[PDB]
């Protein structure tokens, strides 16, 4: 992908803590370094072809450094729980056509204006309760939103038992109307779902939607039929494609501009960050000053991920690293 | 679909007609088969009856 | 009342007791004290029957400026067991160690 | 808000827009089905 | 807030979702700093086989 | 570390704000 | 007139018009922040709260105060509407 | 008769009345009537006032030591009122004869307890400490609060709860 | 021109209604509706039977609500 | 033990006492021996004095819920001392063994809480009330009306009961009250 | 003690009431 | 005011007692 | 919640005002 | 010895802990 | 403030001593 | 209890605490409970404050003489604050019930101790003799410096530590080490 930036942003990935320049041995390790005066902070990494070290930090001249964890850095899916309105009818009406459409407002363009509109729909019957009526709306919209012929994964559909009220039983355009074997459905849970994520090409985005109802006729007046309340989201996309894309950007500060146009002739940047793993982040913005009548100032930053494993040890070990050599207080996270 | 219904193609066709195309745009020609053709009489019979 | 009565005779006991001491009260006390007692006997007679409670409210806010304005009248006071901030002796007596299915629990 | 302009004596349902006429009962179509009135 | 609004906005308007869009960039008539930024895009493409 | 008798007195007035009795479910 | 109400600082009045299906139609005069939050008013502390679905809302409009006496507002609804 | 706790709640959302009848012999016949709540707007020096905030009967809670004990807790919010700029005045009242031999002066049916919000209080005074930690002046407005605070202990105290409102009106709101 | 004066009403065999004024008090509340209503011709049909005040410090509040039923007529 | 009302009635008649030993079941054993009452004037450092203003026995009555938990409405008049400018001094001992593992401090078998008429202090201090009004100048005479109440409330709460007594003979000795009528001023 | 015009017209209208 | 109920008793009890 | 003459006489002259006698049917 | 809310937010939330 | 373990001990035992 | 040392390592690296608990005959029950490092920014005065800088648990490290004594070398690039402009307070508590003949006034489970970095002092000392040895003339702020010292000693001396820390943020705050 490709972010805005305060005039420059750099990336140092921390793979590995050695605190001195002697002990920089295989790829990806960091050593904060500063001298004892505390006025200069610089960090010397060990890239995949030597050491590198960073941007001379003037410590009089940082702005703000706050370091961010991974469970903030999770797009959460957001669910939707589609219901019969009981004050319209609390059993379905044995004649009309029970239609839900879906709105989307994102489909292959970034606008709103590049919309998508799926739909499903139930013949209500006699006698067929709203148990009956929600295992045969999940099919109908299985068969439409999570189908094997569909260009991109849309939403994902699920079904709720009253009795269990916390487990989703998933549907897909597969599952049978004997699969679905329960008396006591309540709700249809619609969800976003994780789009697909190419390394630079296709960045990380969401298609969002409404679901919308259309009019019945009950008593001899066309009346809504369903209500649709935000349920709190219970699944969440990693930070394992957000780092991998802004590493992928913010190494073309530190190296070549173009990324692979014209192959025959590219140079291979060997990227560190997995896209399997979650990545805590700290940005330290700072800018120059010069002694003079130049008291502009240009703004830059630098960027400094490390893995988590669910207790963030590795970016708590790193800021203490910080802290004591160069004397700024970067909260722990 | 399940069971056709003028209130899911009509709507299935104005929410893609007003997102997508202008007003003397929306001429939808529909290929459909002889028994589709029925199909399409019998659910305009029962709204022009309404 | 029977209030306003006790306001005024000791205001007035107090003002002749000042003229038998001194000779002279200022006549802007002479002032309050003649409006305290025109207010006693207006409250106090037939007039007492156009009075809602709204100018009940009035009356008696008006007659607090009068409260502390010399030393012939004085705050009133009341028999009260109040004040701004209230003592707690509610006392705790949990059922042998147990809480509800949130918190704790008494008898 | 449902206008129903004919009336059919029939012993069979005669359309869901008009209004259905046995012996002693009046079915007119409504929530899916035949309700009969009094 | 602008507007000349003083009692807040509410707590349920600023959840999770609320989509915001940009209306325009007003400064102070006297002695202004510049305010706005400008805003780029990029398409993409396709491919098919025999 | 000692405790007397009005730290004790201050914990039950502040245990007493969350419980209730039985009459109260 | 800064009182400090929700709408900028100011009490705002309202007429609301609704029609209550299968009961009948009905004036109201309330005061709130929002003609959103006025139609809240009648679904939440109406005469028909409960069944709170009933009500139709055709119109809610704003009462401006006059500087001196007058008839402000007003909204008969008839039995010959009904 | 008396009050066993008289306090809003530190959640700023109810206001606790919690009642009793004294434990003396001579209180057997008598019990709990009515709770009667007034604000610094509504009050009148001669009991609860016309139009009151709001009535409460205590025989429609029980259905006789259960009426001898009475614990309330409404929501303020429901009462239509600010909790922060408001002073509630809560009447009780006994609809009961005592004993012959009670000593004079004790037989009164009704007592009063005046309730205002310590948390507006409380942040004044964080204020003007942070205020004192810089450069360890004391500011005069901490003083006139603190008398002012004073002087409104010693009207509720003495029963001038006219001039309290005055004060409180006049200083704690404005 | 003091306050401000919510009334309910009802117009004698005709139907119900709302009404607000800005008078002193309720006596000229109830005469600037008889005298600048609708049923100014026929003044006798008014009868008043709530007026209140709009006070203000809720800021958010019904004070009125009159639905005519059909039973009623 | 505790102190549940511990007052002077408004109408100054009544000097109320009401003790009653702590409910939990340390002291489930110990008992109320007496009740002790001293004045400014006869009052010693240690225990009460050997010529005190009025004894209580309370064993001399039912003897075990009753003899916990204790009350008084002594009449003032029948001590023969004034109830305004008089600051009384209440002793209560305790017959009995706490048991043991109770914390230390706790097992104190004697308790002294005094008593003042706040009333005539009231008075006096609203004649100085109006001076929080007037701004532009400093309330002396309420600021010097509450340093007097409060230098006797804090002598109290530290034990300091001497220079208490000596602040009370400074400030509040010569405080005067309306004797109550001895006919009973009927009302209900 | 003190009554107010309010006070009046509650005494005479339960007076009424139980007459 | 908030008159309680035993008050209207006595208030009829002393009407009544010029009967 | 006592009441004294004066108070009753108070009742008397404001309830006098709505009664009248038989001779004034 | 003098509490903050947080002493008794440990005590509460200890004491249930172990209830 | 820690409130290690015997001072949490302490207050159940005084706690449950009036329970 | 007592502190064996307390120091800062003169490396400048480590923060060293040697603790131990008296050899009486009546504290042979009293052990070690935990080791809390707090900074002049978290410091209150009841006890060691919340959110603390370091907890440490005595039991974790052993697997019973050897609860009786405990060393510590804490990496202070580890704690994630300045070596030189932090003022570390190290409490320690016992975990445990001295004997019934204990004297009054030694049953005191807590105890603390404070901890500054002297080399700043030490190289503006330097620094003001330097100054000295031109012209024979004791700069003013050498004095004050001094004094201020002594402040802040006798302010710890004596338990007012509020103050200690208003005196160290005010005055010595910046210090090059």
């Amino acid at each position: 992908m490709v972010i805005s930036i305060n005039q420059v942003r750099q990336l140092y990935v921390a793979k590995a803590l050695k605190a001195n320049t002697a002990a920089l041995t295989t790829a990806g390790d960091i050593v904060p370094k500063a001298d004892t005066a505390k006025t200069t902070l610089y960090f010397q990494s060990m890239s995949p072809a030597g050491i590198v070290a960073s941007d001379k930090i003037n410590l009089k001249h940082v702005l703000y450094a706050k370091a961010t964890p991974s469970e903030a850095l999770a797009h959460k899916l957001v669910r939707y729980s589609v219901t019969l309105d009981a004050d319209v009818s609390a059993t379905p009406v044995a004649g009309q056509n029970y239609i839900l459409r879906l709105a989307f407002r994102q489909y292959i363009g970034l606008s709103e204006e590049d919309q998508y509109f799926k739909y499903g729909e139930v013949i209500a019957r006699s006698g067929m309760t709203a148990s009956d009526f929600y295992k045969k709306m999940a099919i109908s919209l299985a068969k439409n939103l999570e189908n094997k012929t569909e260009s991109t994964p849309l939403v994902n559909i699920y079904l709720i038992s009253a009795a269990a009220a916390s487990t989703d039983v998933p549907v897909t355009s597969a599952t049978k109307e004997s699969d679905l074997t329960a008396t006591d459905y309540n709700q249809i849970i619609i969800e976003e779902t994780e789009q697909p994520w190419v390394l630079g090409m296709m960045p990380q985005a969401f298609i969002p939607f409404t679901p919308q109802f259309l009019t019945i006729t009950v008593d001899g007046e066309d009346r809504l039929w369903g209500v649709a309340t935000v349920v709190t989201p219970t699944k969440t996309v990693p930070d394992g494609h957000l780092i991998a894309d802004l590493e992928y950007f913010c190494m073309g500060a530190r190296g070549d501009i173009y990324r692979g146009m014209g192959y025959p002739n590219i140079i291979k940047t060997t990227y560190l960050v997995d896209p399997g793993a979650v990545y805590d982040v700290l940005d330290i913005h700072y800018f120059y000053t010069g002694s003079n009548e130049s008291v502009q100032k240009s703004e830059k930053t630098i960027t400094l991920v490390a893995v988590d494993d669910g207790s963030h040890t590795a970016m708590n070990a790193l800021i203490g690293a910080i802290n004591t050599a160069s004397g700024l207080t970067i909260a722990t996270l | 679909y399940n069971t056709f219904s003028l209130k899911l193609l009509e709507d299935a066709l104005y929410e893609l007609s007003a997102s997508k195309l202008a007003m003397d745009d929306r001429l939808f020609v529909i290929k459909t088969g002889e028994r589709g053709a029925i199909q399409f009489h019998k659910e305009v019979l029962k709204t022009v009856s309404g | 009342m029977d209030k306003m009565l006790e306001i005024s005779e000791e205001a007035i006991t107090r003002y002749f007791t000042t003229l038998s001491q001194f000779g002279y009260k200022k006549y802007s006390d002479v002032d309050k004290i003649i409006v305290l007692f025109f207010m006693e006997e207006m409250l106090a007679g037939e007039m007492s029957y156009y009075v809602t409670q709204d100018d009940y409210r009035n009356i008696v806010n008006a007659l607090y400026c009068l409260a502390g304005s010399t030393c012939m009248i004085d705050f009133p006071m009341f028999e009260s067991y109040d004040t701004l901030v209230h003592s707690n002796n509610r006392t705790f007596v949990p059922r042998i160690t147990e809480d509800s299915i949130l918190r704790s629990t008494e008898d | 808000m449902k206008t129903l302009r004919t009336l059919k004596i029939s012993p069979n349902a005669p359309d869901i827009n008009s209004v259905w006429l046995y012996k002693g009962t009046m079915k007119y179509f409504n929530n899916g089905e035949w309700e009969t009135i009094g | 807030l602008m507007g000349g609004n003083t009692q807040g906005v509410p707590a349920e308007r600023l959840q999770q979702g609320e989509r915001f869009s940009i209306e325009f960039a007003p400064v102070e008539k006297e002695l202004s700093r510049k305010v706005g930024d400008v805003r780029f895009t990029s398409p993409v493409s396709m491919r098919n086989e025999w | 570390m000692f405790f007397t008798q009005e730290d004790y007195r201050k914990i039950e007035k502040w245990l007493l704000a969350n419980s209730r009795k039985d009459t109260d479910f | 007139v800064d009182v400090g109400c929700a709408p900028d600082g100011a009490m705002q009045l309202w007429v609301m018009e609704y029609e209550v299906t299968g009961i009948g139609k009905g004036c109201a005069m309330c005061k709130a922040i929002n003609p959103q939050q006025a139609e809240m008013l009648l679904k939440s502390n109406g005469i028909y709260n409960g069944s709170s679905y009933l009500y139709k809302v055709t119109r809610i409009e704003q009462v401006i105060v006059p500087p001196c006496n007058g008839l402000m507002a007003e909204q008969v609804v008839t039995y010959k509407d009904v | 008769m008396h009050f066993n706790e008289l306090r809003i709640s530190q959640d700023n959302r109810f206001l606790i009345i919690d009642v009793s009848v004294d434990n003396q012999d001579y209180f057997e016949d008598v019990l709990l009537d009515s709770i009667v709540i007034d604000t610094q707007d509504t009050f009148v020096m001669n009991g609860p006032s016309d139009n009151p905030l709001y009535i409460y009967n205590v025989e429609d809670a029980y259905d006789t030591q259960q009426m001898k004990n009475v614990r309330l807790e409404l929501n303020i919010q429901d009462l239509k009122v600010s909790p922060c700029s408001t002073m509630f005045f809560v009447y009780v009242k006994s609809k009961g004869t005592p004993s012959t031999d009670t000593p004079c002066g004790f037989d009164k049916d009704q007592i009063l307890g005046t309730v205002i919000n310590l948390q507006p209080i409380y942040k004044q005074t964080l204020k003007y400490l942070k205020e004192v930690e810089c450069d360890c002046n004391i500011p005069k407005g901490f003083i006139d609060m603190i008398l002012k605070l004073k002087a409104i202990e010693l009207c509720v105290r003495t029963g001038n709860y006219p001039q309290a409102i005055k004060y409180w009106n006049k200083f704690f709101i404005k």
